[PDB]
RNA sequence: ACCAAAGCUAGCUCAACAUACUAAACAAAUACAAAAAUACACCAAAAUAAAAUAAAACAUUCACCUAACAUUAAAGUAUAGGA
RNA sequence: ACGAGCUACCCAUGAGCAGUUUAAAAGAACCAACUCAUCUAUGUGGCAAAAUAGUGAGAAGACUUGUAGGUAGAGGUGAAAA
RNA sequence: CUCGCACACGCUUACAUCAGUAACUAAUAAUAUACUGAUAAUUAACAACCAAUAAACCAAAACAACACUAAAACGUUUAUUAAUUACAUUGUUAACCCAACACAGGAGUGCACCAAGGAAAGAUUAAAAGAAGUAAAAGGAACUCGGCAAACACAAACCCCGCCUGUUUACCAAAAACAUCACCUCUAGCAUUACUAGUAUUAGAGGCAAUGCCUGCCCAGUGACACCAGUUUAACGGCCGCGGUAUUCUGACCGUGCAAAGGUAGCAUAAUCACUUGUUCUCCAAAUAAGGACUUGUAUGAAUGGCCACACGAGGGUUUUACUGUCUCUU
RNA sequence: AACUAUUCCAAAAGUUAAACAACUAACUUAACAUGGACUAGCAAUUUCGGUUGGGGUGACC
């Protein structure tokens, strides 16, 4: 095998002792006393030093083992920034959940709606990405890092415009950083969703369930694909300390309750510090399932069953100019065996906002080819994304 | 081309080059501080 | 030709060299790269009442001045443990293992101000 | 005065790391060998060249991998493949044909019938057929791969005699192994790196090729066409 | 460290020649401190060895200045001090070996006071000096109460 | 008549003696980029002196040339040397 | 012993390159900043121990350039001009 | 008339206010940013100082949609511990630095082309010669080593040498020298400091100079392999005569000597010892110039490369136009 | 000479037979590594006799 240091490198092997230390019966003469270096006197052995009072920030670091919440059962967490190998298929496994093309019905119901767009839709719309990706900064081209949060955030407003007409949107609250901690088993694998996503939306009153009986029995008959090689666990953190509690990010008796949306922006300036559109499919689905996971133990309890009343989650997630949409159904808190009802999940992927954005107007030859503003718009994904907001009411 | 301007000031350079540190960091630079300080230089480095 | 015999002062140097001119640290760099200070080592002032108390920054000229004796570890000793050691030797009650009671000290490491390692600034 | 080399980094990692070039010069500074420098800037791949090499030591098995992406690499001349089974992901040298969403066998066991070798697979020497085509060969068993890497490149097994292997170099010398040491099956990536036509100077300099001098030199004795008879056979079977 | 003239011809090149010692490393056996050292030695200490008898013999038989090394006059310290100790850590178990072994080498048997000063260079023994003469100073309140003492003994024996 | 001129001191030199041989001054700061009170280490080491020159060149050789033993003689003797 | 703060070549780490022409940032083209130093005239104790004026060559590259570091004289460095 | 404001690096009070300047600095004064004295001054929000250990991440910057090849600087989150408590410390002037000078030189970046900065002339006179400019009758290279310089011109052709962009003698040479893509020889079977975290499609030591047609004969000498035989010239290097013959000059043929082979293809009065201003044709009224042929060059010649060629060249030569104070011949 | 590689002898560590014929020798060698040789590389030290109708060539001594 090839080891991967340097000889060089590593810490040079503590010089060979002092010949005057192999002599039995014999006391070496040292410089210790003079508490310092000298030639000619025999190198001085000394005992790791113990500073009888311990100082918080110069000790050393305690090993892991000693920690209260050491366990040695290996748990793998899956946490905001983990890239999953296989993104969809492996959210899926680890989540016991069928995958379905489009969104639920209820919702494109919700979205073709006239009467429910906004004022002039195209016009707003149009002006909130030109905003983001232009207007709202000094400089000439901003930077990723800030126009995603802020297109995302002009879009929710743009939606809470809608207060006006549905005064049932009032009974919502946003929250920023929240710890959440979903502790699962599946299949003698110890799985924990563990961590905060951005921005989520919560609900005082809880969301409708989406599937029809004949959807969630023809989830019974449905077979997990698999991937031979890849373990299921691949691209999660294993941990040897951990707690098992479920947690969601909020204390007993929070007016509201109810998980509706959660949002996950990709800002980072670099390609490969973001996410694959899919690894960002996978993130949303493990989360969604772990912020659902969370309520359905605790308005049911840590008891493993089918759910006679479904929990549904919702998540968004963003390039800035490229969303992803999911509605999640859980079904079930038994998620060790793998055969039986499986919970659902709607994905309607790479739905581009708009093609492309000029900041500057381009030119050909002296002329004025290309002007300043968004390239193609579709008004379908906003249309989609007011659906979302709206599934409350 | 034109010559005479070869000395481009720089701190770090001259005390990295000449300072005390430098020359006590080798036995050679030692016997320089020890010259220097036999002829009773006022200034035994940078 | 720069300037060997100027004295090296922050003054002098690029943006990165900062020496300070002798001040004592009062704390050290946190959490949020923000300094934080540490109460206890901020010199506190111990400053007496003056009021009521007489006493003045010049002496009368009139007002002698008087032998001058430097005090000597001696003379400390006899106008502060030798009444008391003899006294408790003449009564017999002298006990040479433990001075304690006429204010020698064993070990400094025990109080407040050591005198050996010198504890206090002033 | 005294560099550290960029080479220390103690675990092993898919990411790209980055490196310090050197021109020419060893750790005092003085210049070893002419003509290097200044190429674009490269981040390094780490290669694990032990091609069986069991995830956990509790499960010893042959076991098998999938082949993910196969990428440029500026380190070296072949093209290399990002290989992920059970847990772990390591990059490997690439053979020819390998291609993204593969499958890829690591064994170590031998057997009477030998195999019908894939190009990926990787086994002991012993276990091959006698006129199957090899790279990244070991030269004892458990070391890791040193010889038959370059683009384009591949040994071929010659014979079996008495527990041991004999192969044949790119160099068409023999090498003399035991049978127990692991091979790759087939050529390695990108053969036609051969072909390729540098089209001026910069492009050269862009690879971190300094020019050649320009002192004249009289050719010498050792210049001429020297028609050698083929080394003798490499042995690394230690006699007893 | 020298000079040769090639050929041995006075009249050819004069030229800078160092002739090295042949050097092995051997594991020898000290009996006295029952030890294997691996020591890097000439084969001219072998046979002064051999000439001697013993290791033991040859450490203890020879002067400091035919020796040379530092090591051989910490070998020699060594047991030197386990002869005048008359150490019963050599042989714990049996104290029939080591009477045996003590008794061979009874005529190089030197005091205490002796014994841990053979083999030292001269910063090592002042080092040492210096550490048996090491004392904290006295307190002033010490002798200033035996002063006292003293002179309130001689107050109560006038009378 | 300008420019100028004249001093006799500052100190030095060489020896003698001599105890014995790193002066004086240290409050703080000084081997971070000396003079910057305060954080887990590393630290350290040795290898023949050479040549200019003399030999009318230069090739073996070439006193003294940073190794205590002085003085009167033996004696520029025995010896050594491209003798 | 001391020198790579000039310069030769490296290593780290930053920074520049507008307009025009082209499917093209192609060791292409025109031409600034920038870098060089072709030819001439001045100058020749000079403004200058190598410059001034005009004129020229390159100008997304084997490009220019800042900062810190390296290699030392029996040596270094060198797209050889000793 | 236009090199301005700021920061970095550097400099170190040269800055500011009041006063003084007989003399000292300013290459001279007036007076004073630079001489002298006294007295003051730059205040942190900017800048410096300003956590470690594990773990998940294969996926460039280029308006980044997506890609190109030379494969690319720049971080999140999770876990484990991180003294917890107003005000810490330090840089903050300038007209400035490196060039012995108050030097027409050298100096990184961001913004500007003016709103900011500045003054070519101490006063005269209007000689020569010198410098820098503008204009010029008729002519238009007759100048001269050369159209050097200049010009109301800013075009065309042909050779030589190098393929090309590039590099070089800082301060007399920028080139035909060097490098260079390409092509060829040699040397290596391999592991923790170079080469290389590479493995013969690789890496070193060299030659030669892209492409195209080619690269002839020689291993006797000298090398180097093979420790001797033997092998090697894209290793160092070499590659011939005398006599007689077709009526006549020549010599297919003949004789014979010597060599390891006897200079092959090509090109040729050449950047090629001399003879040489070879001979002839073209160009000019006239040419030792230029170009084309002939050509034993008895001293050309094939990777110390030979021959053609595209494009390129501040390389070296030649012609035409045009342009002109170069010149007639100066003003 | 040193140094860098080659080759060899000795040093050092070993290993074998109890050798052969009739009525002591031989062989082995991982990295270091010593003494003495060998062949090369890379080098080190030193020198350019005089006369001459100026030197050089030629000639001479
Ligand atoms: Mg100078
Ligand atoms: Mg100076
Ligand atoms: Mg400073
Ligand atoms: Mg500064
Ligand atoms: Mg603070
Ligand atoms: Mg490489
Ligand atoms: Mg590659
Ligand atoms: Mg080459
Ligand atoms: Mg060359
Ligand atoms: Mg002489
Ligand atoms: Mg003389
Ligand atoms: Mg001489
Ligand atoms: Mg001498
Ligand atoms: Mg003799
Ligand atoms: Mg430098
Ligand atoms: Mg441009
Ligand atoms: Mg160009
Ligand atoms: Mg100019
Ligand atoms: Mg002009
Ligand atoms: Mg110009
Ligand atoms: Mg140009
Ligand atoms: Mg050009
Ligand atoms: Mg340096
Ligand atoms: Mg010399
Ligand atoms: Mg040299
Ligand atoms: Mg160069
Ligand atoms: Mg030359
Ligand atoms: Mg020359
Ligand atoms: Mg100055
Ligand atoms: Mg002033
Ligand atoms: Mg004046
Ligand atoms: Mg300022
Ligand atoms: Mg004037
Ligand atoms: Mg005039
Ligand atoms: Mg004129
Ligand atoms: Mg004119
Ligand atoms: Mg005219
Ligand atoms: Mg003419
Ligand atoms: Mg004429
Ligand atoms: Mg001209
Ligand atoms: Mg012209
Ligand atoms: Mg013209
Ligand atoms: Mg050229
Ligand atoms: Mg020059
Ligand atoms: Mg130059
Ligand atoms: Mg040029
Ligand atoms: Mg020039
Ligand atoms: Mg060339
Ligand atoms: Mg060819
Ligand atoms: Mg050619
Ligand atoms: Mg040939
Ligand atoms: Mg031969
Ligand atoms: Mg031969
Ligand atoms: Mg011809
Ligand atoms: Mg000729
Ligand atoms: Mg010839
Ligand atoms: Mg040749
Ligand atoms: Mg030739
Ligand atoms: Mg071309
Ligand atoms: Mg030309
Ligand atoms: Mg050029
Ligand atoms: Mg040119
Ligand atoms: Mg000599
Ligand atoms: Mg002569
Ligand atoms: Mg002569
Ligand atoms: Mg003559
Ligand atoms: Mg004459
Ligand atoms: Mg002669």
């Amino acid at each position: 095998a090839y080891e991967w240091g340097v000889r060089s490198t590593r810490k040079p092997e503590p010089p060979p002792l002092d010949r005057v230390y192999e002599i039995p019966g014999l006391e070496p003469i040292t410089y210790a006393g003079k508490m310092h270096f000298m030639p000619g006197l025999a190198r001085p052995v000394f005992p790791p030093w113990d500073p009888g009072w311990t100082h918080p920030k110069f000790r050393r670091l305690p090993p892991l083992h000693e920690h209260p919440l050491y366990k040695d059962q290996a748990c793998y967490v899956f946490h905001q920034r983990c890239r999953l190998l296989e993104g969809v298929k492996q959210a899926l496994w680890l989540t016991k959940t069928q995958l379905i093309e489009g969104l639920p019905e209820k919702v494109l119901r919700l979205a073709d709606d006239p009467r429910n767009h906004i004022e002039n839709q195209d016009e707003r719309v149009l002006n909130a990405i030109s905003h983001a990706r232009l207007w709202h900064s000094t400089e000439d081209i901003p930077k990723r890092e800030t126009y995603c949060p802020v297109i995302v955030d002009s879009l929710i407003q743009l939606c809470k415009s809608q207060i006006l007409k549905h005064p049932s949107l009032a009974r919502r609250i946003c929250a920023q950083n929240n710890t959440l901690s979903a502790t699962w088993n599946r299949e003698s694998i110890l799985l924990q969703v563990h961590g905060s996503s951005g921005a989520r939306l919560n609900a005082k009153d809880p969301l409708p369930p989406v599937a029809s009986q004949e959807e969630v029995e023809a989830t019974k008959n449905h077979v997990l694909e698999t991937f031979y090689p890849i373990s299921p666990t691949m691209g999660l953190q294993e941990c040897n300390v951990y707690d098992v509690n479920d947690d969601t990010g909020f204390q007993e008796g929070y007016p509201y309750p109810c998980p509706h949306t959660l949002y996950f922006l990709e800002s980072a300036n670099l390609r490969p510090r973001r996410f694959q559109p899919d690894q960002l499919r996978a993130k949303m689905i493990l989360f969604a399932f772990g912020s659902a996971l969370a309520q359905a133990r605790l308005l049911y309890g840590n008891d493993s069953k089918v759910l006679e009343q479904p929990v549904v989650v919702q998540s968004v997630g963003t390039d800035g100019r490229l969303f992803q949409f999911l509605v999640l159904q859980l079904n079930t808190t038994d998620l060790a065996s793998d055969e039986g009802v499986k919970n659902l999940a709607w994905v309607d992927s790479d739905q581009l906002l708009y093609q492309h954005f000029w900041c500057l107007p381009v030119i050909k030859k002296k002329v004025v080819v290309e002007p300043v503003g968004p390239i193609g718009f579709q008004p379908e994904t906003f249309r989609k994304f007011l659906a979302l907001y709206l599934h409350g009411a | 081309k034109a010559r005479g301007n070869e000395y481009q000031p720089s701190n770090i350079k001259r005390k990295h080059k000449h300072g005390w540190v430098r020359r006590l960091r080798t036995p050679t630079g030692v016997q320089v501080i020890l010259r220097r300080m036999h002829k009773g230089r006022k200034s035994l480095s940078h | 030709g720069a300037d060997r015999m100027s004295k090296w002062t922050s003054k002098r140097g690029p943006r990165t060299f900062c020496k300070g001119r002798g001040a004592k640290g009062t704390g050290f760099h946190g959490r949020d790269g923000k300094f934080v200070q540490i109460k206890e080592m901020i010199p506190e002032l111990v400053v007496p009442e003056l009021a009521g108390f007489k006493l003045k920054p010049y002496v009368n000229y009139r007002a002698p001045e008087g032998t001058d004796t430097p005090l000597t570890a001696k003379q400390l000793f006899l106008e502060t443990a030798a009444p008391a050691i003899e006294k408790d030797f003449k009564a017999g009650t002298f006990d040479p293992e433990h001075l304690e009671k006429y204010g020698f000290e064993p070990t400094q490491e025990g109080k407040l101000f050591q005198l050996y390692p010198k504890n206090f600034p002033r | 005065a005294t560099s550290v080399s960029w080479k220390s980094r103690t675990k092993y990692t898919v990411m790209p790391v980055k490196m310090r070039k050197s021109g020419g010069r060893n750790h005092t500074g003085q210049i070893q060998v002419h003509g290097i420098g200044g190429g674009h800037k490269q981040r390094y791949r780490m290669i694990d060249f032990l091609r069986f090499r069991p995830e956990h030591e509790s499960k010893p098995g042959p076991f098998e991998e999938k082949v993910i992406a196969v990428r440029y690499d500026p380190c070296r001349s072949a093209d290399i493949a990002l290989v992920a089974g059970g847990n772990r992901k390591r990059w490997i040298i690439a053979t020819e044909n390998m291609k993204a969403g593969d499958t890829v066998l690591n064994s170590d066991h031998i057997g009477r019938m030998a195999v019908a070798a894939r190009e990926g697979d990787a086994h002991p020497l012993g276990a091959l057929p006698v006129g199957t085509l090899i790279n990244n060969v070991e030269s004892e068993p458990g070391r890791g791969a040193q010889y038959i890497r370059a683009a384009g490149t591949c040994g071929v097994l010659l014979r079996k005699v008495n527990g041991t292997a004999i192969i044949q170099l790119p160099s068409k010398r023999q090498m003399q192994v035991l049978e127990t040491c692991i091979a790759t099956v087939g050529r390695v990536s990108n053969v036609d790196h051969n072909k390729r036509v540098i089209g001026k100077a910069g492009r050269n300099r862009w690879l971190g090729k300094r020019p050649n001098s320009g002192l004249w030199q009289r050719k010498g004795g050792w210049a001429g066409r020297k028609i050698r008879p083929l080394p003798p056979m490499k042995s690394y079977v230690k006699l007893p | 460290l020298g000079h040769r003239y090639v050929n041995n011809d006075k009249l050819s090149k004069r030229v800078r020649k160092v002739w090295k010692p042949q050097l092995f490393q051997r594991e020898l056996y000290s009996e006295i401190l029952d030890k294997r050292f691996t020591v890097t030695v000439t084969m001219r200490t072998l046979d002064l060895i051999d000439q001697a008898c013993g290791f033991d013999f040859y450490i203890l038989k020879t002067p400091k200045e035919d020796l040379c090394s530092k090591f051989g006059m910490d070998l020699k310290r060594g047991m030197l001090l386990r002869l005048a100790r008359q150490d019963p850590q050599l042989h714990p178990d049996d104290p029939a070996r080591r009477a045996a072994i003590y008794d061979r080498y009874k005529a190089f048997v030197i005091p205490e006071a002796e014994a841990e000063w053979v083999g030292l260079t001269l910063d090592e023994a002042v080092e040492k000096q210096r550490l048996l003469e090491e004392k904290d100073p006295i307190p002033l309140f010490k002798i200033f109460v035996e002063e006292l003492l003293g002179q309130l003994q001689q107050q109560a024996l006038s009378e």
